[PDB]
Parts: structure tokens; sequence; C-alpha cells
């Protein structure tokens, strides 16, 4: 179908949106066939007497060109004619598939020299291109059926609403929105500029707003200038716009929402008069803007990038006021990186507040967006945190010796500030240490966004293997095509009443959902920003689930809520937070020890046993302050050691420790420590003996058997459940910035218990929560069931049932895909979740999960 | 808040298990009183042994649906189950005019004596574990009020859209709601959701 | 170089410096290789760096000193696209010159150490032989077309083994080189020459990783002009700077504009050309006050801007325009 | 009945193809024209004023089907 | 990953092509800091310019 | 102790116990010495003519 193209694309604002410019270098080498009919011959003989035609191949198959002076030779109606590429044809534009973002468009051809492709600047969005050297392929519908279905399905006005978001695929771009802003800040126009702009769109011109004054002549407003792009007899109601009879009656102030109030009017025109009036609005508005910018100009300065000096002294008095005393806590505290970023963005916002007090910088940047408001503080303010150990690709050794390398005139002269913090900006320059630190940061972003990235590549095929054969049938039942089973009874909500503009029977909505879910994956991976990297695996937790229980560490967590108020006891909440941890937090013997001393002497007379079976006496000394800190007694240690060493030799283990002594925990043995330690016998507990070899024949070969039970004495637990791996009291801030909850609207500060079980979780799923509930029995009264789910969404399906996991998968995919792409049709989420939850339980979208039209035919 | 923390801990594990099983038979629509399920744990442990209680008359929960549907349980406080225990507790109790029994396993049950548990003619039995029954999954915030449909409405569902039995969105016969209400292959359940995305959505499932 | 983002400096110092069109060699009669390229008028930058001064190689800079104004044009410089001046292009600016070489070979003379494909004419009119001589090769002033015969490597009686041009190679013959090997393996070398002006699809870049495509070539009398009558040579879009974080290009333009201007009040009290900064060394760079006070000494405005009048309406454009020279580059793989 | 009184995009994309193909294969015009010589432009107008003689046969997933004339279906475009 | 061709498009491409050093690929299981500037590069190798792609930071 | 030439050169390894049943103390074995042939350290002391102990502790 033309099969190839090699050309750069370029832009052109004064030529219509669905028009495309072909080079004559390739336009004279591409053929459109056409059939000679009873109708077309008065046109075709004009096309064939001169040039612009080609071989006149009929059934006699004559490959003679329009070159050998054969003349008119007025053809038989019925023959077929190869010709060149005239204007007004249709083409089909695409690139090689870097992504299957819907680059499929149909465009009208204009033929020129200057061998590039000239598209409108509004097609930089839908075709996903910029103008620094992109190469596109062009395809030509040769058959008439091809032209029929391509023109009927794939034109711009047919595709004017996004089938992946539900908004318009054409919004006002770079210069046009700037033209609207400077036209808003200059509300009045003169006569001459008004009548000059009136030449472009339509609707001649309204009467002037101010028809006279004392000084000037007439004066127009710019809302009357906006009227000229309208179609005829428009009547729509808006949030700020009021249109009655092709006039713009009132328009709200809000310059901040200007890309929406324009976006309101185009949507109203598409509702009231269709898509072919919305395209006329764009094609009358864009040159009307680009000519309004022409006798004013717009530029940058050096005074725009120069922040003032006393304000520079203000911002430098905040690195060493609330950031150096916070990095004084970063010396030992690790996981306050979001507190770190909270204080950082508190600095960055007041930094960005100053450089919007200039005329040119307000108008080139989108004020609201977090993406490009910190970039400008990186070149007027300061950079910030370039190094951490949580940017997880360079190892900890690079961080520790980059911290050490701060001897390079940073310890020889200073200790103020810290490594990883840059107090300088791009505009004033970076001295070589922080230049090196910025280089490792930018290098790490290059490595991260460069490596891998085939995980959405294989995820696209793993979503296409199963979501392919799903259509909307003729009655509305969304069914698998190869099985004819209802996956979903009805599509989009409240579209069964007879109002159209919506989905139809025949739409391959599974293939819509595959692409509409695959695009936020690439938008989250190719940007290595922290909010775009935190939300990349929240899709992988839901979409890449495995049904066969691998017993991972996500399969072990359980969150515990505790809400039993009492109302006014004042820190009964935090006392409730920690005692349930105290019943479950594991402490052992091997941690509180210091040393270990076996000794034949000092208990020769304490050995009173008539046959002298007793010679060796292994002390295991503790430390006092940790035994006295966490309120751990000494006799309960005797209890928990004696019953464990009994109950494990009752287990079929050996007969090596049957005669264990386990005497007493005394807290003061004797003036011991011959080999130099020099302490005064502070908890020297568990002064056992091992007389199993009665009448010990060899001293040295019996001392090793007193070193095969020292480990099993070390590995015992004292206070806490043996099954608990950890327990943590965290997150006094339940707002919407944190992970997925079941309820929180009421409070704003509730404490929780992040509880993790060790690997005693058997192959049966759902046993970690089973153990945690079988653990907290003595303290169930102040823990709060009806809440406190397990964490992984397969285990919730194991506990609460399938239909709870359905809503949880919906909410998790929703809150994940919001944070990268900011708007997505919910019907694709619901379709993906119902395809997971159709055949029994939740089948994932991977290699393991894989292991478990025809609607009409014409007559006449 | 405030905290006391003494317990004969084993009796707590039967208080919660018994109260959950009586709530389950209450929601299966059987004749069970208010006070037998709404007792406290203190007056539980007084009348029923503070620490010890095995093979007690607590287990004798046995009730009628409306006239003649009989379900009783047999708690096993043991640490090992064989065929002799279950035969000795069933071959005497089936002569008390029952048609369905329940099993409360505590340790584990093995497949080595499984055919002798499903040999029982006209007397279907259900099993559990004690450690699953310490909560109410129906009382949880994230649980959904199911509404089971009758046979006539099932046929009207199959004939409305001219659809076969085996074409529906399925649900497994081991789901925590399927095993709870005592449901059967073929029976159609209906769920009404609530959520910021899925609010007015409804969905039908039959058991496979 | 310590003002730009690190990614931009990586771009410039690994790819764009290695691709820019500039000097080639000082004896082009011997280099017989595929696609030698060269400008006409190469230059050095207005500023100075430390290493370029200690090395003293002006072949470390391959491009020309364009004058750049940041302003909105009619919509042709959007999406990282650039706008040139046709009058500047017609005086020789960025005009390049490429030379490509075409090669063939045949055995010794007669030995095995018919399949003899000896270089000759084969007068029986196989393809197009308007320019070939009797030896099998064209002459040294030819005008080889879109698709001709470039080496007559044909045998005595069989069909042609001759090398021919494909669809997109053409040009004036520069030289013919005929060498051989030890075992007589005779080698043939023909070089074609072309002169190119930059077309509407070509790519350019600054010294700061800020590249584009020439999208619109504009005639001279429509540009904005200053009160001296100066016109820019390249116009770019002000939406490129606040995102990509290269203030080094604006500082470079202000430095070079402060170098090349004259210096008033020169009568008495000084020679008035000695406190002039020319050193933009990377890690030791002039301050903002040095540059702005130099622009105050040279007579211009301290903010870097400059007042222009329009080339169409002719009246005062309301927004002051930032102008000044910048060293730009022209990259290979033209289209 | 029961089967979506509008017309799909996919059925327009086939009926205009077959109509314009037969018009380019020597079929009589059925509408008044203004000198248009493009068969898709020709085929658009009898759709635009309900003048096409086709019968569209909508299948059903159970096994039955429907019978509909292209005059009956609303390709309206009203808003 | 040894002897290559010599570029001639600039006279600067030859200088860049004659001054290069290369870490081999041993095995991709935790190569560590093998593609990140280490503070022993100060004054000897370059901590700003490197290729990007298949061998970013190895040459 | 590496040597690029002289491909018979050795290493001393202390974190291997030869077993892990209950636990053994870490003892030094002068492991593989001629691309085979592990030896303990003290045989290679008294092969090289150490007189006694307490000088090898002072070595
Ligand atoms: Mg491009
Ligand atoms: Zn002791």
């Amino acid at each position: 179908s033309g099969f190839s193209s090699r050309s750069v694309i370029t832009g052109d604002a004064f030529r219509n949106v669905n028009e495309v410019g072909i080079p004559m270098e390739i336009a004279h080498r591409i053929t459109f066939e056409e059939r000679v009919s009873v109708h077309n011959i008065g046109y075709l003989q004009e096309l064939v007497d001169n040039k612009m035609c080609l071989s006149y191949t009929q059934g006699s198959t004559t490959y003679s060109l329009r070159d050998g002076s054969k003349g008119h030779t007025v053809l038989k109606p019925g023959q077929i004619v190869h010709r060149r590429v005239m204007d007004g044809d249709v083409v089909f534009i695409n690139r090689p598939p870097t992504t299957h973002k819907h680059s499929l468009q149909a465009l009208r051809v204009y033929v020129h020299e200057d061998n590039t492709v000239k598209i409108n600047p509004l097609m930089c969005g839908p075709l996903s291109a910029d103008f620094d050297g992109d190469c596109v392929h062009l395809f030509y519908p040769q058959s008439l059926t091809a032209k029929a279905e391509v023109l009927e399905l794939f034109s711009v006005d047919k595709q004017l609403r996004s089938s992946h978001t539900g908004q318009l695929i054409l919004q006002l771009g770079l210069d046009s929105l700037l033209s609207l802003r400077v036209m808003m800040e200059q509300v009045f126009l003169d006569k001459a500029s008004a009548q000059q702009l009136a030449m472009y769109g339509s609707r001649s011109l309204p009467s002037p707003a101010v028809v006279k004054s004392s000084k000037s002549g007439p004066a127009w407003t710019f809302f009357q200038i906006l009227q000229l792009a309208f179609p005829e007899r428009l009547s729509c109601r808006g949030d700020g716009f009021i249109v009655g009879g092709s006039d713009l009656l009132s328009f709200d102030f809000g310059v901040d929402a200007l890309a929406s109030i324009i976006n309101g009017i185009v949507t109203g025109i598409m509702v009231e008069k269709g898509p072919k009036e919305a395209l006329a609005f764009f094609d009358s508005l864009q040159p009307l803007l680009m000519e309004h910018l022409d006798p004013q100009g717009f530029s940058l300065s050096l005074e725009d990038l120069s922040m003032s000096r006393e304000d520079m002294g203000v911002i430098h008095n905040l690195i060493v006021r609330e950031i150096s005393p916070m990095v004084s806590r970063l010396r030992l505290s690790y996981e306050d990186e979001l507190q770190l970023e909270n204080s950082i963005q508190k600095v960055k916002e007041v930094a960005a507040n100053f450089m919007l007090k200039s005329y040119s910088m307000r108008n080139l940047i989108d004020i609201k967006s977090n993406s490009a408001i910190n970039k400008l503080v990186q070149q007027i303010g300061f950079l910030g945190l370039q190094l951490s150990d949580k940017k997880k690709l360079y190892t900890k050794t690079l961080v520790e010796d980059m911290a050490q390398f701060y001897k390079k005139k940073y310890v020889s002269t200073s200790s103020s500030g810290d490594f990883g913090i840059v107090k300088g900006c791009f505009f004033h320059g970076l001295d070589p240490y922080e230049e090196m630190a910025h280089s490792v940061a930018a290098r790490e972003v290059i490595v991260r966004s460069s490596r891998g990235l085939a995980e959405p590549g294989t995820l696209f095929k793993n979503l296409m293997a199963v979501l392919r054969d799903i259509v909307i049938t003729n009655d509305g039942t969304v069914r698998n095509t190869c099985s004819n089973s209802i996956v979903q009874f009805k599509y989009e909500l409240s579209s069964d009443n007879e109002n159209q503009g919506l989905f139809e029977a025949g739409d391959p909505v599974g293939v819509l959902a595959a692409t509409a879910m695959s695009n936020p994956a690439y938008k989250a991976v190719l940007d290595s920003s922290p909010n775009s990297n935190s939300s990349w695996e929240l899709m992988k937790e839901v979409l890449l689930c495995k049904v066969n229980f691998q017993n991972t560490t996500n399969d072990r967590r359980v969150i515990l809520y505790l809400n039993e108020c009492r109302c006014g006891k004042k820190y009964c909440q935090e006392n409730s937070a920690y005692t349930v941890r105290n019943k479950l937090k594991k402490v052992s013997l091997k941690d509180t020890a210091v040393e270990f001393l076996v000794e034949y002497r000092k208990q020769q007379a304490i050995s009173e046993i008539f046959g002298m079976d007793i010679c060796l006496h292994g002390h295991i000394h503790l430390n006092k302050t940790l035994l006295e800190g966490w309120n751990i007694s000494m006799q309960d240690i005797l209890q928990r050691c004696e019953d464990a060493i009994n109950s494990l030799v009752q287990k079929k283990k050996k007969k090596a420790e049957d005669f264990k002594k386990m005497n007493l925990s005394v807290s003061e043995c004797c003036s011991f420590r011959g080999p130099g330690s020099s302490k005064d016998s502070d908890m020297p507990c568990l002064m056992f003996s091992s007389y199993n070899a009665t009448d010990p024949d060899l001293e040295r070969t019996l001392d090793v058997l007193c070193n095969t039970i020292y480990p099993v004495l070390l590995e015992t637990v004292i206070k806490g459940d043996p099954r608990i791996a950890s327990a943590n009291i965290i997150w006094n801030s339940p707002e919407t910035t944190t992970w997925i909850r079941s309820l929180h609207a009421s409070r704003r500060g509730e404490w929780v218990l992040d509880v993790t079980v060790e690997k005693s979780d058997v192959k049966q799923s759902g046993d970690a929560w089973r153990v945690v509930i079988d653990s907290c029995l003595s303290v169930l009264h102040l823990i709060d069931t009806k809440r406190s789910i397990p964490y992984s969404i397969k285990q919730v399906q194991e506990l609460l049932g399938l239909s709870c996991a359905f809503e949880q998968a919906v909410q998790r995919l929703s809150a994940s895909v919001r944070k990268v792409s900011k708007g997505v049709l919910k019907e694709h989420i619901i379709l993906v979740a119902n395809n997971m939850t159709c055949s029994g339980d939740m089948l994932g979208f991977n290699s393991g999960g894989y292991k478990a039209s025809q609607f009409e035919l014409l007559w006449n | 808040s405030k905290y006391v923390d003494p317990s004969s801990e084993e009796s707590h594990r039967y208080y919660l298990a018994r109260r959950n099983a009586l709530e389950m038979l209450r929601d299966r629509g059987y004749e069970v009183s208010l006070e037998d399920i709404n007792l406290s744990l203190q007056d539980f442990r007084t009348v029923y042994g503070e620490r010890p209680d095995v093979d007690r008359l607590r287990i004798s929960a046995h009730h009628r649906s409306d006239s003649s549907n009989k379900v009783k349980v047999v708690f096993f406080g043991t640490g090992k189950v064989k065929v002799n225990t279950i035969r000795s507790v069933a071959a005497e109790i089936l002569s008390q005019e029952t048609i369905t029994g329940l099993i409360l396993v505590l340790q584990n049950q093995v497949t080595d004596k499984a055919l002798k548990a499903i040999e029982l003619f006209t007397f279907k039995v259900e099993i559990f574990q004690i450690t699953d029954l310490l909560v109410n999954l129906t009382k949880h915030v994230l649980s959904l009020r199911h509404r089971v449909l009758t046979d006539g409405e099932k046929k009207a569902l199959l004939k409305q859209f001219n659809i076969e039995e085996k074409q529906l969105p399925r649900i497994s016969k081991k789901d925590a709601v399927v095993r709870y209400y005592g449901l059967e292959k073929g029976q159609i359940v209906k769920v009404s959701y609530r959520g910021e995305l899925t609010e007015s959505y409804v969905a039908y499932r039959c058991v496979w | 170089a310590n003002h730009d983002h690190g990614r931009r400096v990586l771009y410039q110092s690994q790819k764009h410096c290695q691709q820019a069109i500039g000097f080639c060699s000082t004896n082009p009669n011997i280099r017989c290789d595929t696609l030698s390229q060269q400008l006409f008028y190469p230059q050095r930058p207005l500023f100075k760096t430390m290493a370029s001064e200690c090395l003293q190689k002006d072949v470390l800079f391959n491009g020309q000193n364009a004058i750049v104004a940041v302003n909105v044009h009619l919509g042709f410089n959007q999406e990282d696209s650039i706008v040139m001046n046709k009058a500047s292009l017609e005086r020789g600016m960025f005009r390049s010159e490429q030379i490509r070489s075409y090669k063939a070979d045949v055995d010794s003379k007669d030995s095995e150490k018919d399949e003899v494909v000896q270089f000759g004419k084969t007068h029986s009119k196989i393809g197009r032989v308007d320019s070939l001589d009797d030896d099998g090769f064209p002459f040294v002033g030819a005008n080889m077309h879109s698709g001709d015969i470039v080496i007559g490597r044909c045998t005595e009686s069989g069909t042609d083994h001759s090398v021919k041009l494909k669809h997109t190679e053409r040009g004036i013959v520069q030289k013919v080189v005929l060498s051989s090997n030890d075992d007589g393996k005779n080698y043939a070398t023909v070089s074609l020459r072309q002169v190119r002006s930059p077309c509407l699809g070509d790519k350019f870049s600054s010294m700061h990783g800020q590249k584009g495509v020439l999208g619109y070539i504009e005639e001279q009398e429509n540009f904005a002009f200053t009160n001296q009558g100066i016109v820019p040579d390249i116009v770019i879009n002000p939406h490129a700077f606040p995102s990509r974080q290269t203030p080094g290009q604006l500082l470079e333009a202000a430095l070079s504009k402060g170098i090349a201007c004259p210096m008033q009040k020169k009568k008495g009290k000084s020679d008035a050309y000695s406190k002039v900064t020319r050193h933009a060394t990377p890690f030791s760079t002039p301050s903002v006050d040095d540059i702005t006070d130099q622009l105050h000494r040279a007579g211009f405005s301290r903010s870097g801007n400059e007042r222009v009048y329009n080339g169409r309406t002719g009246e005062m454009m309301r927004s002051l325009i930032f102008m000044g020279p910048n060293f730009y580059q022209r990259l290979i793989h033209m289209s | 009945r029961k089967t979506s009184k509008f017309m799909t995009k996919y059925e327009r994309a086939r009926i205009l193809g077959t109509r314009a193909l037969q018009i380019s294969m020597n079929a009589p015009v059925m509408v008044e024209l203004e000198g248009e010589t493009d068969p898709l432009e020709i085929a658009m107008k009898e759709l635009r004023q309900r003048k096409i003689p086709f019968t569209i046969r909508r299948y059903l997933p159970d096994g039955s089907f429907e019978e509909w004339g292209v005059d009956e279906l609303i390709v309206e475009d009203s808003w | 990953g040894v002897v290559a061709n010599l570029g001639r498009a600039n006279p600067l491409q030859s200088l860049i092509d004659l001054r290069r050093t290369r870490q081999q690929v041993l095995y991709t299981g935790r190569v560590g800091d093998a593609r990140y500037p280490h503070p022993s590069h100060w004054g000897r190798l370059c901590f700003l310019s490197t290729p990007d792609g298949e061998n970013c930071g190895l040459v | 102790y590496r040597s690029e030439t002289k491909r018979n050169r050795f290493i001393v390894r202390l974190s291997e116990n030869q077993k892990a049943e209950d636990f053994k103390r870490k003892e030094k074995v002068l492991t593989v010495y001629f691309l085979s042939t592990e030896i303990p350290v003290w045989v290679l002391f008294f092969a090289l003519g150490v007189a006694s102990d307490k000088e090898a502790v002072d070595l």
C-alpha cells in the first residue's frame, strides 16, 4: 500500500488539520488506480490527454505509459487507470511501532516541493511527534473497499473524542494558548487591528463594545474577536461562558482555567452541531491567534532568570535553618524521605513564588503543574537533594565514599551543609563537587529509563493473548467470541436508553482496554520521577498476580486497625497502639547476651553429686540495662528456657541433652572475668551444666558437647509470639496521600500495626492472617476487627470472597492509573477486572495465568 | 484503651468459634434464639468451664429451618482425627433425626480418610478449621450483601437473554460465601456494588 | 558548561560534536573514502575557553557564528523547529560540499592467480554511456546524472558486471584513481562532487544540546529589525528555555554580543578595549554583573533585550527582543 | 426488534463500499446530482436522503437473526 | 570489544576516537557501580561525557 | 595473592568450615594451591621450617 516512506515531518499552521503535504519526489511515484465508468470519463480524458496518468492496462494488459505520444485514446468504460497522486485523496499515516498508541489517522493530500511532510501543529498530540527529525510511514488505500472503510472509520471528525480517555484529542498547544493569555491581559483592541483580524475567520464583525469615549474612537473587546470563529446560531450554556445566537455574552475571569473554558465551548459545539463544526472552529481560530502574535512578539531576558539578592539571602537562610537541622536527624533516621520531600517542597514553593513576579515567566510555564515548576527552581533557586541511598541503582558503597570524598576542600574548609545537597543553581553555576553529584544523579536517571522497559513490552502481548477476542454483540452482551459466554451483561452505565454518541455493537473493547492500559505503563516507566516510579508496580501487583501460591513477603503482611476510643482518656490511643505490639514483638536470648564462659573450676564444691558427674559450668552473661529496660524478668527466662528444652527433647530430636540442668538466673554470680572484661557480675544468668556424659572421660571432647547446646539456648524467645517477624507502629497521617485503606474519612491521625509473619506460612493461602488472629487472643478487645484486611489482594480474595477482591482491584487500578495519566475511562478497568474474575478466582495476565465482521452479511 | 488481659486462652478459641457457627446457622435461616448467641464471655466461661470444656452440651446446637431441616455440629477439641472418632460420634447421633451435619476440625484432616467421609448416603457434611472462625466476614466493612435468586427467576434469567446455564460469569465452589451459606452448583447469586467507580453496577454469578 | 543540565552536555560532547560539518583535511586529493564532507567558510567562536587557547587548534570548532533572536514567528518554529534567513543562506552561510567515492576491482592481467571482467567500454550500448571513455571510466569534468554507468566493468562477450548509480547519487567528477595490489588486483576509484545549501528538512543545534529542524526559510525584509538595521540569521521559540534548563546559551549570547560590539567614550582616560572579558572557561566563569556591566559599557540595554520594529506592519513591536550571536552547528544525515 | 435501531459504523463502512463499487461497475444513478464524479460522493447522497435498496441481515449470537431495510434504520445525525 | 574503525568526519572525531577506555561486561548479576562516576575519576577520566545506550558508562 | 604469569599461585580462605551440622569454629585452611591440593595452614608453616608455636602467633 505504498509500503514505505522516509521523510522528516514539519509544521504548518495556515493549512487545515486533516491535510498533509507530500513531496513531489515521492508523489510522482505513487499510484492510485481507478475504474473507467460511464460517469468519470469527462474528467479522466482531461486527466489522460496531457500528463498526470500512467499505464492504461485493461484485460489486454498494455503497459504503455503516457510518454510515447499515443495521444487521447479515449478509453473503454470498464477499463482501469493507474494515475498519480492528486489533491484531495486520502492517506494513512504512522511510524514504526514504538508504541501502539492510536497513531492511525486519515488525512487529505496536498502536493508540494521541499521534501518533508507538513502537518498541522494540532496533530503533534494524536500522532505523538515533535519537530526534531521524526520519520513517518505513509499508506495508500488502493482498493475502493479500502478507501470506503478507511474514510468511514478513521477520519479526524470521526475520531474527535478519545476512545481511551473520553475527552477531545485536539487541544490548544504551545503558541496559541500564549496568544490567548496575552489577548486576555489586553482586553481592549483598536479599530485597525480588529478589522485586520476580522479578515480571517467568519461572521464579518460585530458592532464595537465601546462605541465612543472622550479620547479614542471606538474600542472592541476581545470576546467579540473570539466570536469570529463560531459557526452559525450557537446556543450553549457553560461554567463561565454564555453563548446566545453566535455571540459570546459573558466569559469568566479565570485565566488559570483558560484551557478548560475554551475546551468547554468546543465540546458544546460538538454536542450541538457535530464534529465538522468543531474542526471549522479550530481552522478559523488558530491563524487568528498566530496573526495576533505577529505585531507584538514575545521573548526572554537575563533579568527574568536573575532572582533578586535579598530574596536570594532569604532562601539561603532556609537551607541552614530547617534543612541542616533536619539532616541532623537524617544522621540516624532513615525512612522520613517523604518528610524530607515535604520540607523540600515547602522550600520549593516559596522559591517558585518569587519568580512569578515577572511578566514573561508567568506566560511560558504552566503554573499549576508539579512537573515543570521545580525545573525552574533548579535554574533560579537551587537544585536540592541529588544524592540518597534510596535511589536504588547505585550501591551504598558509592554513597559512603562520595560522603567520604567531601574531604575535597569541604572538610578542609567546612562542615556546613551536607553532601547530596546543592545550595546553588544552574544559572549561577556549579562548582566541581556538586557538579559531580549532579552527574551521578542524571546518570542514574539515564540508566533507569534506558534499561529494561520490555516489561510493558511483554505485558502488551500478555494482555493481547486473552483480551483480544472480546466484542460487543448485537444485543449488548459483552462476550468472548471463541466461547460465546457472557463476560459482562451490559457495557457503560445508563446507555440503554436510546441516546447515542456512545459505544456500538462491533467495537473490539478488549483491544481498546489493552492499549488504554498499556499507555500509562510507558508514561510511568519512561519518566523516572518518584511519583511515576512508585505507581509502576501498583499495576503489577494487580495485573501480574500469580494464582499458585509462591509464599512471598507480600503474602505475609497484615495491617491491624485499632479503634476503641473511650473518648477522653488522653493518650489511651497510643497506649493501645503499643501494648498489642508488646504481646507480639519478638525478642530473643541471642541479642541481649555479651559473652559465654565455660569453666571447670569455681563449682568443684558446688558439684555435690555423689559420683561427680558435674564438672563444667557454662555461664551466659546478659546485659542489665536491656533486661531492666523492657521489663523482662529473670525467672520467666528460667520458665521459658526450661519448658522449651524439655518440650524439644520430647520432640524426636536426640538423646544428647536429656540431663540438662538450667539452674537459676541470679543477677550476681561472682567476681569472674579472668580474661579481661572487668565488670561486676551483672545478670550472669543461666549457669547450666551438661552431665550427659556421666563421669566425663575426656575434658576437651566434652567441652565441644557443651558447644552444641549453647546455640539452642541462644535461639529461644523470651517475650513475644514466636511466629511474628516484626510489628511496627507508623502513619499518624491518614489522608489520601498514602496507600489503600478501607475507611479513614472520620479521623486524620489513627495509628496502625504493620505486622509481618515469618515463613511458618504453609502452602495454604490465607494462613498469615489466620496466625495473626490466632495470636492476638489475649488482646482482641482493643484490636478492631470488621477492618484490618490482609495486604495482598489474592489473600483478600482468600478471606473475604471474590466480590470484595473485585472492588479492591478496581480501586487499586484506579488509584494507580490516576497518578501517571490523570484520566482514564472506568469501563476499561471494569472490563479488565471482570476478565480476571470470570473463570472462578482471579487469573492474572502472565505466563502462569495463561495456563488456565461476522455480525452481518449483505443481500439485495 | 484500657486493658485487663487474663484469659484461659483455649476457651476463648471455642467461644468465638461457637458464636460464629451459630451466627452462620442464624443467617442460613434456622430457629435460634437471641440470648444463646448474645451472651458475654464471662458468663460463658462460668457455666461452660473456665479453662476446660470438651464434648460439652455447647456442641448440641441443633435446630429447625421451619419444620424438618436438621443441622447439628460436632466440635473436635483433639489434636488428631481418625475414622474411629467420627464414626463413634456420628453413628450414635444420626439416630437423633438429623439430615445434615457439620464438622469442626481443629488440628487437620487428611485425604487418607476422605472417601469414608463422603460415603455417607443422603447426609452431606461440611468441614471447617477452628482458626478461621474467630471473626465475622459478613460483619466486615468490605463485604457485600448477596441476594440469592429462586429457581423461577433463574429460568427467567436464562430465558431473558436466551442464555445457557454454562455461559454465566462463574464463581468457584470454594468461595468464602459459597461455603458459608451452604450453596450448590447452579444456584444464582446477585451482587449490588458500592464504590466511587463501581457504584450502580450489578453482576450475576452462578456456582461452578 | 557547568550551567547546563548534565544530559544536554552529554548530548553535545558525545554525539553533536562528533557529527557537525566543518573542516575535513588539508590534502583532499589522497583521501579516497566514502562521504567526505566540508563547509565553505569555517569559523572559531567569539569567546575563548582555557583549553582551546592552550591547545591552539581551531579545528575543534565546526560551525558558524549565527545571530539568534528568541521570538514567536508565525507558528513555524514550534516543537523545537528553527527558522533561518534566506538572504544569509544566499551569501554562503552553512553551505556544504560532499564528496563520495565509488569502487570496483578485477583480477591481475591474465592469470588465474570468460571471467575476465577487464575495465573497458563494451561499445554495444548496454546502459547509458554518454560520459565514459574508452578505458572504462568517465572524464574529469563530467556531470554524472541521476542514474548512469559510473565504472565500465564489463567482460568481453557476456553481460555487464558494471557498477551503476542508484536513485539518489549524482555529481560532478572530481578525480579518477587507478591502483592495484601485489597479485595484480586492479583497483578503481571515482569521486563525485556536490554542493548543497541547507534545505527545509535539515537539522541544526547549538553548543548546548538544543537541536532542531530547519522548518521555514524566510525572506529578508519580513524579519524584525533594530535601529541599526540588524536582522537575525536564526530565530527560535522562547518555549524551549524554561523547561530544558540551559541558561548557558543565553549567557553565551550576551557574552559574544558584548565582545563584538564597539565601545564608546574612548577619547581619553583609557584605550577603552582592555577590560573586555572573553573567557567562558567552564568551572571558572564570569559573573552576571560582569556581563551586564559590559553590555552597559557597550551601549546596549543591561537586561540583554533590544527594541525592534516589525518587517510587515513597520511599527514598534511592543515586546523587547533578546538577540546576540551564538555558535551553531550543522549535522550530518540531511534529508 | 430488540437489535439497536441505529446503524453501526461498520455497516456504513461496508454498504457504502458495495454501493460505490457497483456504481463504478455500471449501475444506474438513483438521485439527482450536481456533476459529482466520485462514487463515494455519489453513494453518500441516497444514504443522506434514505434512497438505498439494501436489506441488512443482523446475526444474533444464539443462532437466529433479524431482517431490516436500510430505509428503516436511523442514520440521523440530529443532535 | 577491542580494535575498531577510525572516524574521519571531523578532525575532532579522530581525537575522541583515539582517547577511550573500556570496562568489559563480566556478568549482568550486580555489576555494581560499573557505570557511575567514582570519586577516583577526579582529574583522570571524565565525569560528564559518556555514550548512552548499550554501553552507557562502560566506555 | 594473584599473579598474571606463573599460573600456580594461591589463596588463603578462612570462612569455610567443611560442615554445618550444629556449627564448627571458623578455621583457616590454605585452600587450593596448585589448582588442586588444599592444605591447612600449619602444615605449610612447618613445611617452611617454623621452629615452634608462639613465633607463628608472633608472625
Ligand atoms: Mg519529529
Ligand atoms: Zn555467669
